[PDB]
């Protein structure tokens, strides 16, 4: 369908508490909802006869490390019975727990589970909820805008003991950022 | 309810899975392929097509009086996604700018081509050649006499392939 | 003083004036010595003879090329020079165990040790010089080793004064040659001979206690040099108690023969190394060696009026848990 | 041998057949030495010649 | 014992003869870089005429080849089936991540460099290097096995 | 104070002491714009920076 | 009940995949891979570099279609920039993604073939395989990693000989596929090794996030080429083929006709191609002439100004979806307003897939578990960024 | 099961700590027997390195941070019962001042 | 040979004979293989040195 109309439909038919922010444009259609009314403004975007959204594209997340709410997950879905394409995105924290949606979309589980692994949001109920990107015994989230590029810890194989240890990173050659930023931009 | 319930076609059918035709149609197409000639190619002594655009050895070019082309513009260090080049200049007596140490990390190279196509005067090029096997680490760090030496080894290439593409790009 | 020029935090990537020409680095300790001179920084230059395949295993100790081989000829002076014309430290671990049909007990240990000190006397830019012998290095003992280590260790002091020795004794690790045939020879039988026949006393050391003892020894330019330690366990074992404590982790059948010293030195010998001369290559001594015998004939625990690892303020490792955890393995 | 073009100055000598339609045993080198010959003795003039890079011969391509 | 001298030549050159026409590299291609040698083994750049053929096992595998970016997660693995081969036992590194770093070479998660968990012999340069350049690293990785007297260092020792 | 956060970060708990200092970049004097300026940095103070005894490289 | 674990290091598995089952002796029950055995670190690595510096990173992400995901970049960055392209840069960029597409449909049938235990048909796809990659190595210099597809319009105009070679390779290449296909269709053994094998349901595909081949085996028409034409692709005619029950055996048959659907479209592309600049006009994403940078003061410094600082794309964010073969494969852009970007998430056709075995492989046997992986397509670079 | 939803009030932190060091325990055996390590450390002593663990963070008042530190120390616990930490890691990680610092490095 | 450097080696060119008060240089004879194009305004009785090559000019006239 058209992507104003469900601009106007989604915004009229939806209840009015459960969209704080939403936005139109080219770009795409954008709800920006509360942290708590995400399980259910899914499950009605789900179920619904003109907004039938039945899969789930991916789930994003940005670090912004200037405002309270830290990080901001983003809900990618797709209509394919209307071939139109919805945007869902809330706000995180540190601490605060967001609820899960594999209910809803299996197919979340992973995405879940390296937001987790990446960004540190936990998600509520989550079954079997656990790092699945970074390797095993890893320390910090590397998508945090505070994680160092080349990290904490190298590895390396160590001949007294015949394994591959760890030891903090020592770069033979430093990461040299260059600074092209320029004014009159 | 898939049917194939006629008598004529039950004995084509049943013939075509008694008698193997599938795997004699199937094995006859191998044996075309036996006496076929062959596809490849003795390396040693015959190597395979490349183009004009390969991307190969870095080489440092010098104009045909014996000045080197490279002024030190640092053009390519910042370009490269891999962060491999490093770069270090200083003026001559001469007052001309040059480099004193330009090292690049061929380990670190990822061989795309953006350093050689941001050179306003052509100092830094791809060459033909992919063929260094080293058997050292530390031999891999061309540090800019391994690169004189190999503009000085392909300019005569290096020069054909550039003046042939010139009319592109 | 000039050299050891600490640069950044001790690591991989770090840096230390300590570019040594280490002598023997192929063999059990220099795994381990290299090891521990490279984990901060230091460069190593590893001068190896044989095939050029034997050193590779050191070169993941540093950071493109903390850690060079090079090859070099024992009977050739000129080559020993040139390895280590661009080094501020020699270490000297080279020593055979056993005879060899081209080297001798006096050629392995005493003569190569005097050419070493020489060579590094004529270079004069050794400002630390290191030679390792063995504990019970006394000239009277009845084994040719001994005595050679005995000879080389006295002839270095007067090539160089102020050149440290260090004595371990009977160092074990992952590939030490005083365990490994032990738990080899019984996994094929199993009754594990006793030559000496027990009650025979010493002091085994872990060659990483030995390598942080030389490390050390290279890292403090004070109270060291000259000097010459006597390195040692923290306990004083003897063979058959040492035998439990290795076959405990092994388990399976546990098998003990009393073999009489004298009858048991007068028949390895012929056997193994009296009369066959003609081929080149011998095979290596099993636990049977000639002079290992002679040298169990007495104690060697370590001098009570000699230096010590509490000399050098540190401690033995324990050798009962990790230091034989290498066991495993076997088990 | 259908076809011998030029020759090299470590000795290495350069052939060429032609094909009717499809690739293969278009150009090839015998090398001079036989003490495993490095796999890289084709100066650059003969380089580009070989790899299909120039229809140049690379005597030609040193004028 | 100048008579002999020739026999241990010939019994040297022999060994490395046989060491050399016949080489069975085990895959470890990882990342795109496999893809590569996975055309090296192809009809054109034939491997099997070199008679080198692809090992599913580091059991019966003479040399190894690491082919793509060895993240730390996967490092023990190399290092532990590397362990599990036998006394040759040289090691080929294919493409620009593996000798060293690569194109990421600053990460949480890559090891700058199979030569730091094995020993390597040869560095095939290259992202990713051309099935020529494995060949030709192949031939040098021959060249070098020919440079041992393995024989005439025993006899000497 | 209250490294709660700092706590759960999970980084190593050696480098949670390190003193840093916040500030504004100043606008550059060989430029007139002003087109980078009210941003603001933490400066966490990387002063050992050795030089790799090999070919020059900065390691750190 | 036992749970040992795979790992093998020959390329049966594609290699670096790791997937530890609990089978009930002879029967799988649950099977759960673990990835990250090849997560480089990418995502993180892009926001440092600039949007130039990053194009490469996206042609080690599916190693298989190259220009695939340089497609999705380069879409995403000209969405977000308002950069218009001419004709001949979309119909070349057109081409190219149907060569990708050839490429990867090859690499996969081959592999699963070598998977069930066809040997031959490896060969003769990788003789044909060259074929493609020599063009790949003539428009750009890599054979593989062609950053050949720039934002603007792509790196720089196709040689002379090219279509001529390109038309030459088409006469013959449905012929190929036609000897291919010969040995597989037909052949009895390959018909039981996959009929009636992983079973997807539309409904359960939708659910499980299976866009690509393995929701038009289950009898969805969903094409992103068709429902979202991006480049020129309404102009250009091709069929869509979609699958009658979906279990290992149609996916491939959809494999084939996707082929030949591809060299149609890339005739199409060939005999409509226009002539014409290849780069935008707008000059703040695209170089100047290396003709111009040293004629003209104002070329120069664009070519100073944009080889070291780049463009700067203005502040938004945008998800743009390409039908790469995989799948569909989606590229997540959020601009900060500088030259760098702030966030680049990437959508991997192959994470669900892999995510998807556990069902897939359910109460199947042992045998019938590699070629549900090689049925699939899965390459660990996009699953593992 | 799924994770817990949040802890409203301290009590339901300290019953979820109390949970914790529970389960931790009872694991105790499993990742004694696991690792082949028998002699080498009693299960004794791993109680008190797991008491001085949490001890350690006696100082938090968030519930919520109270909540996600137990959540990772279950993660922890996972990943070691798990034959998946490289060997004797756990071990390893579960066991004036002026002039010392000042003759080593100016940055202390 | 390869003893000398481009430093010593430039600067055996002899200087280019040209008419008029500036001169452009642009490197090899082929304006896209050279240099960017570099106007020198040649009044000093020295030569004048092109930034690029190094290429000396001077004034044949007066
Ligand atoms: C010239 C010298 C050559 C010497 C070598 C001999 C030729 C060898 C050629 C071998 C080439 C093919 C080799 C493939 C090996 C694997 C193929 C096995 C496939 C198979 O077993 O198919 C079965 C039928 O095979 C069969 O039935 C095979 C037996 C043939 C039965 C007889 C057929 C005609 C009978 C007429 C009798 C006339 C005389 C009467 C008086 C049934 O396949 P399916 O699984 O689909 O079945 C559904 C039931 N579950
Ligand atoms: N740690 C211990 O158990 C004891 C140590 N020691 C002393 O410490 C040294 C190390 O003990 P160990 O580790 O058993 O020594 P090894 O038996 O391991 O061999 C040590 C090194 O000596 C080299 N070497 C032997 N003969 C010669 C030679 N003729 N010319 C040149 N190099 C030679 C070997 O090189 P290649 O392998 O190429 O021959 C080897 O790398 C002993 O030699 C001994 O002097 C004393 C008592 C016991
Ligand atoms: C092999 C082992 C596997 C697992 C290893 C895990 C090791 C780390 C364990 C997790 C570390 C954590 O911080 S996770 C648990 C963190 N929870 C807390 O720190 C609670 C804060 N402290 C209090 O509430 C009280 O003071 C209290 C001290 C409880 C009682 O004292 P009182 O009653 O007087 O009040
Ligand atoms: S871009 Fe070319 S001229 Fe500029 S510094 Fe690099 S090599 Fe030298
Ligand atoms: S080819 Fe690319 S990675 Fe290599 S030096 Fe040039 S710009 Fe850097
Ligand atoms: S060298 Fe290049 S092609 Fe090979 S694994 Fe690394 S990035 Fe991929
Ligand atoms: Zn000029």
């Amino acid at each position: 369908m058209d992507n104003q109309f469900i601009f106007k439909y989604s915004w009229e038919t939806l209840p009015k508490k459960w969209v704080k922010k939403m936005e139109r444009s080219e770009h795409g259609n954008r709800f920006d909802t509360n942290t708590d009314y995400l399980f259910q403004l899914l499950c009605f975007l789900k179920l619904h006869t003109y907004t039938r959204v039945q899969v789930l594209i991916d789930i994003c997340g940005v670090d912004y490390p200037s405002r309270k709410r830290r990080f901001e997950v983003v809900y990618n879905l797709l209509s394919t019975r209307y071939n139109s394409r919805i945007r869902v995105q809330t706000s995180a924290d540190e601490v605060t727990r967001i609820s899960s949606v594999v209910s809803l979309f299996p197919s979340a589980g992973w995405w879940e589970r390296e937001v987790w692994d990446m960004f540190g949001v936990s998600f509520i109920n989550h079954p079997d909820l656990r790092r699945i990107l970074t390797d095993y015994g890893f320390e910090g989230h590397p998508l945090r805008k505070d994680f160092p590029l080349s990290g904490y810890v190298q590895v390396r194989y160590d001949d007294p003991e015949k394994r591959v240890v760890s030891e903090p990173i020592e770069m033979t050659q430093e990461f040299r950022y260059f600074d092209f930023a320029s004014p009159w931009e | 309810k898939e049917i194939s319930k006629d008598w004529n076609t039950v004995f084509e059918r049943s013939i075509n899975t008694l008698f193997l035709t599938e795997m004699v149609r199937g094995l006859s197409l191998t044996l075309k392929y036996f006496f076929d000639p062959k596809v490849t190619i003795n390396y040693p002594f015959e190597k395979g097509p490349l183009s004009p655009r390969f991307r190969g050895e870095h080489a440092l070019r010098r104009y045909p009086t014996g000045e080197e082309r490279c002024i030190a513009c640092k053009l390519c260090e910042a370009v490269c996604p891999a962060q491999a080049i490093t770069i270090e200049a200083e003026e001559r007596e001469d007052g001309s700018r040059r480099t004193t140490r330009y090292d690049i990390d061929m380990t670190k190279c990822i061989y795309c081509g953006f350093c050689q196509e941001a050179c306003p005067v052509d100092a830094i090029v791809e060459g033909p050649n992919f063929e260094f096997a080293t058997e050292t680490h530390e031999e891999l760090l061309y540090d800019k006499e391994k690169l004189l030496e190999n503009g000085d080894r392909w300019e005569t290439e290096i020069a054909e392939n550039l003046r042939s593409e010139s009319l592109y790009r | 003083v000039g050299h050891l020029a600490r640069k950044g935090t001790g690591g991989r990537s770090s840096v230390s004036g300590i570019v040594a020409t280490v002598f023997g680095a192929t063999g059990f300790l220099g795994r381990y010595l290299v090891q521990q001179l490279a984990k901060m920084g230091s460069q190593v230059l590893v001068p190896f003879r044989g095939s050029e395949d034997s050193p590779r295993h050191l070169k993941l100790m540093g950071d493109l090329g903390q850690v060079v081989p090079m090859k070099f000829d024992p009977r050739d002076e000129d080559s020993i020079k040139a390895v280590m014309a661009k080094a501020n430290v020699v270490i000297n671990l080279i020593g055979r165990e056993y005879e060899t049909r081209n080297f001798s007990f006096e050629d392995a240990n005493h003569h190569i040790a005097e050419k070493l000190a020489l060579v590094a006397k004529e270079h004069g830019g050794i400002m630390r010089y290191i030679q390792v012998s063995c504990l019970g290095a006394s000239v009277s003992s009845p084994s040719r080793m001994l005595r050679a280590k005995a000879a080389a260790e006295e002839a270095v002091l007067n090539a160089l004064p102020e050149a440290t020795i260090m004595r371990p004794a009977t160092m074990i690790g992952t590939e030490d040659r005083i365990l490994n045939p032990w738990s080899m020879f019984v996994k094929k039988y199993g009754f594990l001979p006793l030559i000496g026949g027990g009650t025979t006393k010493f002091q085994p050391v872990y060659v990483v206690d030995v390598a942080a003892a030389i490390v050390a020894a290279l890292k403090d330019d004070g109270s060291s040099m000259g000097k010459t330690y006597e390195l040692g366990g923290p306990d004083v074992f003897t063979t058959h108690e040492l035998a439990e404590i290795m076959y405990d982790m092994i388990r399976e059948w546990p098998r003990y023969v009393k073999l009489p010293f004298p009858i048991a030195k007068a028949m390895a010998a012929p056997r193994d190394f009296m009369v066959n001369k003609v081929p080149f290559p011998l095979p290596s001594p099993q636990i049977f060696n000639l002079d290992q015998i002679n040298a169990l004939t007495t104690d060697t625990l370590v001098s009570d009026n000699a230096l010590k690892f509490q000399d050098l303020d540190l401690v033995p490792h324990k050798l009962k848990g990790y230091p034989v955890e290498f066991l495993i393995q076997y088990r | 041998g259908a076809t011998l073009v030029g020759v090299d100055k470590f000795g290495n000598k350069y052939y060429q057949k032609l094909g009717d339609t499809q690739y293969g045993r278009h150009r090839w080198v015998e090398y001079a030495s036989k003490d495993r010959y490095n796999a890289s003795q084709v100066p650059a003039e003969w380089h580009g010649w070989l790899h299909f890079i120039t229809d140049h011969t690379g005597d030609e391509l040193l004028s | 014992s100048k008579a002999a001298e020739f026999v241990i030549s010939k019994v040297d050159d022999l060994m490395n003869w046989a060491r050399t026409g016949s080489i069975w590299p085990m895959t470890f291609g990882l990342a795109c870089c496999a893809v590569e040698m996975m055309h090296t083994g192809a009809a054109r750049y034939d491997l099997d005429r070199f008679g080198i053929i692809f090992r599913p096992s580091p059991r019966q595998s003479d040399c190894m080849i690491v082919a793509g970016t060895l993240t730390n997660k996967m490092a023990p693995a190399l290092r532990k089936v590397y362990d599990q081969m036998p006394e040759p036992r040289w090691v080929i590194s294919m493409g620009s991540c593996a000798n060293g770093g690569g194109y990421y070479h600053y990460s949480y998660s890559v090891v700058r460099g199979c030569d730091r968990i094995v020993p390597v012999d040869i560095y095939v340069p290259g992202c990713p290097p051309t099935a020529e350049a494995l060949l030709y690293g192949l031939l040098q990785l021959q060249k070098k096995i020919n440079r041992r007297k393995d024989f005439l260092h025993w006899w000497n020792k | 104070k209250r490294g709660e956060i700092g706590k759960v970060s999970g980084i190593p708990e050696e480098h949670l002491s390190r003193k840093v200092i916040i500030y504004s970049p100043a606008r550059t004097a060989t430029q007139s714009g002003s087109g980078k300026l009210g941003k603001w940095k933490i400066n966490f103070v990387s002063t050992l920076k050795w030089e790799n005894p090999l070919m020059g490289w900065t390691s750190t | 009940n036992f749970t040992l674990n795979f790992g093998p290091q020959h390329p049966a598995a594609h290699g670096v995949l790791r997937l530890v089952l609990e089978m009930n002796g002879e029967v799988v029950e649950r099977a759960e891979p673990h990835i990250g055995l090849l997560h480089r670190g990418t995502e993180k690595l892009i926001e440092y570099k600039t949007y130039l510096q990053a194009l490469p990173y996206f042609d080690r992400l599916d190693y298989v279609s190259m220009m695939a995901q340089e497609h999705a970049y380069s879409l995403a960055v000209e969405k977000l920039l308002n950069c218009e392209v001419p004709l001949r840069a979309q119909y070349i960029r057109v081409l190219f993604c149907e060569i990708t597409r050839i490429l990867n449909h090859l690499l996969a049938l081959t592999t699963h073939a070598m998977d069930v235990g066809a040997l031959t048909p490896f060969l003769w796809a990788f003789e044909e395989r060259e074929k493609l990659l020599e063009f790949y190595e003539r428009v750009s210099g890599a054979r593989m990693h062609a950053s050949f597809i720039r934002p603007g319009g792509v790196a720089q105009d196709l040689p002379l000989g090219l279509c001529r070679d390109i038309d030459s390779f088409t006469q013959q290449f449905a012929s190929r596929i036609d000897e291919l296909e010969e040995m597989l269709t037909g052949n009895r053994i390959w018909k039981q090794r996959l009929v009636d094998i992983g079973t997807v349901t539309a409904q359960q595909a939708k659910d499980w996030g299976f866009s690509g081949v393995m929701l038009r085996g289950s009898g969805v028409c969903w094409d992103l080429r068709r429902a979202a034409p991006y480049d020129v692709y309404d102009q250009l005619d091709f069929d869509v083929p979609v699958g009658t029950r979906g279990d290992c055996y149609d996916r491939y048959c959809i494999r084939i006709e996707e082929m030949r659907q591809s060299l149609r479209i890339i005739v199409q592309c060939l005999n409509q191609m226009p002539s014409g600049m290849i780069k935008a006009d707008d000059r703040k994403l695209c170089p100047p002439s290396r003709c111009r940078m040293k004629l003209s003061m104002e070329s120069l410094i664009h070519h100073f100004e944009l080889y070291t600082e780049g463009f700067s794309v203005p502040a938004s964010s945008t998800y743009t979806a390409v039908e790469a073969p995989k799948g569909e494969f989606g590229v997540f852009l959020v601009s900060n307003g500088s030259n760098r970007p702030y966030r680049c998430k990437i959508r991997a056709p192959g994470f669900a897939h892999s995510q998807g075995l556990d069902f897939m492989s359910k109460h199947h046997m042992l045998a019938d578990v590699v070629t549900i992986i090689g049925t699939q397509d899965i390459v660990f670079g996009e699953v593992d960024r | 099961i799924g994770v817990p939803p949040n802890s409203a009030n301290l009590t339901e932190a300290r019953r979820r700590v109390f949970d914790f060091f529970r389960a931790a325990c009872r694991s105790i055996p499993t990742i004694m027997d696991i690792y082949n390590l028998q002699d080498v450390v009693a299960p004794s002593q791993l109680r008190y390195a797991i008491s001085a663990q949490i001890r350690n963070n006696a100082h938090i008042t968030d519930p919520k941070v109270i909540d996600l530190l137990i959540f990772k120390g279950m993660e922890e616990l996972t990943d070691i019962v798990d034959h998946a930490k490289q060997r004797h890691h756990i071990i390893g990680q579960y066991v004036t001042d002026f002039l010392k610092n000042f003759y080593t490095s100016n940055y202390f | 040979r390869s003893k000398k450097s481009p430093m010593e080696l430039i600067s055996e060119v002899p200087p280019i004979k040209v008419d008029g008060r500036i001169v452009a240089c642009e490197g090899d004879t082929n304006p896209a293989l050279g240099h960017p194009i570099e106007f020198i305004c040649l009044d000093l009785n020295e030569p004048a040195i092109c930034k690029y090559c190094g290429l000396r000019y001077v004034q044949d006239h007066h």
